């Protein structure tokens, strides 16, 4: 499988640096441009520059040539892309791509956030109907900073699922999620809701049990 | 540098009609070796870009031929046949003729499906958070459209509305409508004063409010 693989997030603060980096699997690192992409919350795809693995030429958008830094390590088959001295207007999400022939193959992306403050787990509780369908749901409340990932029953139960985006209100984040069966399904089967919140590097699980 | 222009920020669509979407380029980008160093990619929200067409006019592999990419050197066409609730979410034509490597600024897809009114579920306190302190009620006003909608919390039948939280989300993959997620936060003391909770949902699929409620002590 051709893939890159990206931490999901980085939290970084005001001033310093940052180094994101790319590992490569699934076919032959030096052989193929590794191209990084920036996206803040909401906008447009950039183009930050590239380079050759094997040889480590590089190519810059002169936007970026004072705020980037492009190298790889051929001997883990890894991309790096430096970023110095971050401000709020660098927040954002940054992407690495590879272009294999005519096709592009992309990371996840890793969340870049600036910010003085310290990460903070989420507490996640689930949400059992009060004491045809059933809903149930889970609050992933006060973590900081984003992301979190959120499946039920490790991704095996997906339809009838809503996942809301992630709402700042005095500083920490607030998602929750829900997802409706049929009655006569629950509780006799399980439902778990599995939450990961990567800047922390937990990953908790709750069982929706009835009230 | 070569500019890629989409002129078009959004463009909405019923399911089931074809659709085009526009990007311009502000120099032919038609190789003297005969590509055309034209890509589109969708991007889902939450998810990395995914491609659609390479060199200007072929099918990726993977991908639903009701999906097509024309063009002349400098004006190019993205046309999707028969659009479905998978299908929402932005484009973006990106040019690799030339260095800088530019992208447009994307097209956003909308669906305008069918109106329906919202289902709403509502969730006291966790038996943990109550123990941990806090307390917060939840409701899910799920699977509506059109996007607009408003939610009243009642405690004890009088509005409130500080520790409010609400969260739409995107049109769903499936059956591209919306839902909304709103959480009233309070401390346990404030929650274990009072007795009855309600959320009041109005959307304009109906004059009266859909709601549940639900009394503490019951
Ligand atoms: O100097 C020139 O004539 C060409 C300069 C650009 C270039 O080398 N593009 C290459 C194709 C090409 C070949 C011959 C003529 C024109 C274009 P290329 O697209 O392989 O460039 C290498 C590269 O890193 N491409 C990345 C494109 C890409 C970027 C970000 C996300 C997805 C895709």
């Amino acid at each position: 499988q051709v893939q890159l693989q990206q931490p999901g997030a980085e939290l970084v603060k005001p001033g310093a640096s940052v180094k994101l980096s790319c590992k490569a699997s699934g076919y032959t690192f030096t052989n193929y441009w590794i191209n990084w992409v920036k996206q803040r919350p909401g906008q447009g795809l950039e183009w930050i520059g590239n380079i050759y693995p094997g040889s480590s030429y590089t190519h810059y958008n002169e936007k970026f040539k004072n705020k980037a830094t492009l190298t790889v390590d051929t001997s883990s088959s890894t991309a790096y892309m430096q970023l110095s001295s971050l401000t709020s207007d660098d927040s954002a999400v940054y992407y690495c791509a590879n272009k294999l022939g005519w096709f592009p193959y992309w990371g996840q992306g890793t969340l870049v956030t600036v910010s003085a403050a310290k990460t903070t787990a989420p507490s996640v509780y689930p949400l059992a109907p009060v004491c045809s369908s059933v809903t149930l749901g889970c609050l992933v409340k006060g973590y900081f900073p984003e992301p979190v990932t959120l499946t039920w029953n490790s991704g095996s139960l997906s339809s009838g699922v809503h996942t809301f985006p992630a709402v700042l209100q005095s500083d920490l984040y607030t998602l929750s999620s829900s997802v409706t069966v049929t009655s006569s399904t629950w509780p006799s089967q399980s439902i778990t809701c599995n939450v990961a919140h990567p800047a922390s590097s937990t990953k908790v699980d709750k069982k929706i049990e009835p009230r | 540098d070569i500019v890629m222009t989409q002129a078009a920020p959004s463009v909405p669509v019923t399911p089931g009609e074809s659709v085009s979407i526009s990007c311009r380029s502000s120099k032919s980008l038609l190789h003297s070796n005969g590509n055309t160093y034209l890509y589109w990619f969708l991007q889902r929200p939450g998810q990395s870009p995914q491609l659609l067409i390479y060199r200007m006019s072929n099918l990726a592999s993977g991908v639903p031929d009701r999906f097509s990419g024309s063009g002349s050197g400098t004006a190019f066409t993205l046309r999707i046949s028969r659009v479905e609730a998978e299908d929402v979410g932005v484009y973006y034509c990106l040019q690799h003729l030339e260095y800088p490597f530019t992208f447009g600024a994307g097209t956003k897809l909308e669906l305008k499906r069918a109106d329906a009114a919202p289902t709403v579920s509502i969730f006291p306190p966790s038996s943990e958070q109550l123990t941990s302190g806090g307390a917060s009620v939840v409701c899910f006003l799920n699977n509506f459209y059109p996007k607009d909608i408003n939610v009243k919390w009642k405690i004890d039948g009088s509005e409130r509305q500080n520790g409010v939280l609400n969260s739409w989300t995107d049109q769903d993959s499936k059956d591209s409508t919306y839902s909304m997620s709103s959480t009233l936060t309070l401390t346990k003391d404030e929650y274990e004063r009072h007795n009855s909770y309600t959320c009041e949902a109005t959307h304009k699929t109906s004059t009266s409010p859909i709601v549940k409620s639900f009394n503490r002590n019951e």
